């Protein structure tokens, strides 16, 4: 990415990029990278040959200063994360001068620095704080607050990247998807607001599995029970979100599973009428 | 088709919208006609007044029958009786003279006039009842008289009965609107619900599904669900069955059965008879659609209904023996 951003017209960005090249390329990590990377047949070797803590993060305003200030928000998040002692790798510490002027770098390295910080977390000290802050951010987004889609899509990308990270302890992909203590219904609704139907459906399934596991361990459960429990606790009905996902995705026969053709609520009846192209009764239903 | 002259094309469109259960759409369409067309012909003005009184559009301001009916309804809503009685008398005189001026010779032509005069008489009776006060016994006797007369109108056509039912619904809505909070309000609400369900069966027997749906919507607007489901849930299930929505009706009826058989506690014989009717309806539906083998559904529904009816037949009432015979 540094090589890609080194060839732009702006001079500050390329100066920062070459300084980063000189910094990381002079470390032992750069030497090990060169030793591993010398065997491949890539002209990048020719290109790069000549170049050879919790107090500062707890702030409700710092996490959501989103009033047409997405770039400032990501920049200040990156600065506050790098200045803390959580970061350990030199390459994850010396990127400050360049990321301050490049907007896309902050977005593309925020999940990397988050994962690096959570790797060295002890006794879930950082895990709980980050989970609470991310949950608060999602709740703020769900407020009726009119935030630009860039923040939600960046957070969805971060969550998707963190879902693919292997847990240091023994576990499965189910434990991998729960790197942070979150309920995925809110993230699914956010993805629905961003037209990310597949990710929203996956997150809804993950949340349903988590609720089922929690109920099973509490005892040691139909779709309507889960929907009413989500409405009571979270405030958002899971059944309606699943119906919206199955309708907007265009799948032929998927809305009937969530209650299509068997739900007394007028909304489901209207959705079924639209899906089955029964416009004659649909118009009567809308008027009625 | 645009070749039809607008003199009758607009009337046909309005009639089709009325018979399709569309009220707000008809109101907006009529407002658009008023915007695009300035002058009003007698026929379209009469249809406008009919839609105004039928939809309770009190915002909109010789006189036709529908105009006189709307004026009488507005006067009744304003606690004015002199103009109300005068308007009803004028409507009666106009209808009688218009009917007798023609050559007659046809029985079928008498039916609309008879229906209009019956509506005027019903409004007169309502005004007499509401002249000074309303009591439970008076409302009960009025409702039983109306039900008896509707029984006399079983063989009549739905076209001549629909205005009567619409006027009755409007009257009950007006009484509900201007009723103080007491047990009388509950009695009027129950009477309104019963009238709406009777209208639902009346329209269902004439291959109509939009008016029963509107009646169920009004019931849901007024009545509320509870632990013990009433007969209007069963009526909604039947209406959805008539709309070729077999799955939804079956699911609703199964939910009703699950609610009834777990929280019956012999609270009311009416609940017992409606449970028996629901079981019989479910058995008939499963027999007709054949979603399951007869062996289990028969024992689950038909014998259960038979034994429920036979275990509490100590009153020998007609409303129980007819249900037992039907089961
Ligand atoms: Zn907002």
């Amino acid at each position: 990415y540094l090589n890609n951003t080194l060839v732009e017209d702006c001079v500050k960005v390329r100066s920062a990029a070459v300084t980063c090249l000189k910094n990381i390329l002079a470390t032992k990590t750069g030497h090990s990278f060169w030793e591993i990377y010398k065997m491949t047949t890539d002209p990048m070797l020719a290109y790069l040959q000549p170049f050879r803590p919790f107090e500062g993060l707890d702030d409700i305003n710092l996490w959501i200063p989103l009033s047409e200030n997405h770039d400032i928000w990501i920049k200040t998040l990156t600065c506050a994360f790098l200045d803390s002692g959580g970061t350990k790798c030199e390459i994850l510490q010396l990127l400050k001068p360049m990321c301050e002027v490049k907007t896309d770098f902050c977005q593309t390295v925020l999940p990397y620095l988050i994962h690096d910080i959570l790797l060295q977390d002890t006794n879930e000290s950082w895990r709980n704080l980050l989970s609470t802050h991310v949950q608060g951010f999602f709740t703020s987004c769900l407020r009726h607050c009119c935030l630009d889609k860039k923040s939600q899509r960046t957070m969805l990308a971060v969550v998707d990247y963190m879902r693919r990270q292997k847990r240091p302890s023994s576990g499965t992909i189910f434990n991998d998807a729960f790197w942070l203590d979150l309920n995925y219904l809110e993230v699914a609704k956010v993805a629905q607001s961003c037209a990310a139907h597949f990710t929203a459906l996956l997150y809804a399934e993950i949340y349903a599995d988590k609720k089922s596991m929690d109920d099973q361990e509490k005892r040691s459960t139909t779709i309507s029970s889960l929907s009413e429990k989500s409405k009571e606790e979270t405030g958002i009905s899971l059944q309606d979100l699943l119906l919206e996902i199955y309708r907007s995705i265009g799948e032929p026969d998927s809305l009937y599973g969530c209650g299509g053709g068997k739900m007394l609520q007028p909304i489901t009846r209207l959705r079924t009428y639209e899906h089955e192209a029964m416009w004659g009764k649909a118009l009567v239903t809308y008027d009625l | 088709e645009t070749a039809i002259p607008s003199s009758t094309r607009q009337a046909g469109i309005i009639q089709a919208l009325q018979n399709l259960g569309l009220c707000h759409i008809l109101s907006v369409y009529l407002k658009g006609l008023d915007y695009e067309n300035k002058d009003w012909c007698p026929e379209l003005e009469e249809l406008h007044y009919q839609a105004a009184w039928r939809n309770m559009q009190w915002d909109h301001c010789g006189t036709s029958y529908h105009e006189s009916l709307y004026n009488a309804l507005q006067s009744l809503r304003d606690r004015e009786f002199s103009t109300f009685y005068e308007s009803l008398k004028y409507a009666r005189v106009k209808e009688v003279e218009e009917m007798c001026k023609r050559s007659l010779e046809s029985v079928y032509s008498l039916y609309p006039t008879l229906s209009r005069l019956q509506a005027i008489g019903e409004l007169e009776s309502i005004g007499e009842l509401f002249s000074r006060s309303v009591t439970h016994r008076q409302l009960s006797e009025v409702y039983i008289k109306w039900q008896k007369h509707s029984q006399l109108l079983k063989d009549s056509d739905f076209s001549f009965q629909e205005p009567i039912m619409a006027l009755r619904t409007v009257i009950l809505e007006i009484l509900m609107e201007k009723e103080m909070d007491n047990s009388q309000r509950e009695c009027i609400k129950d009477i309104l619900t019963k009238h709406l369900v009777e209208l639902s069966i009346l329209a269902r027997t004439f291959k109509n599904t939009q008016l029963p749906e509107r009646a169920i919507f009004q019931i849901k607007q007024y009545n509320s669900v509870s632990c013990g489901v009433s007969e209007w849930q069963l009526e909604e299930a039947q209406v959805f069955w008539a709309k070729k929505e077999q799955s939804l009706a079956l699911s609703i009826l199964k939910q009703m059965i699950k609610k009834l058989d777990a929280s019956c506690a012999a609270n009311n014989p009416s609940l017992k008879l409606t449970y028996t009717e629901c079981l019989r309806v479910c058995g008939n539906w499963l027999a007709e659609t054949c979603l399951e083998n007869p062996a289990v559904i028969m024992q689950t529904y038909l014998e259960k209904a038979v034994e429920v009816a036979g275990n509490y037949d100590g009153e020998s009432s007609d409303e129980l023996r007819n249900g037992k015979m039907k089961a």
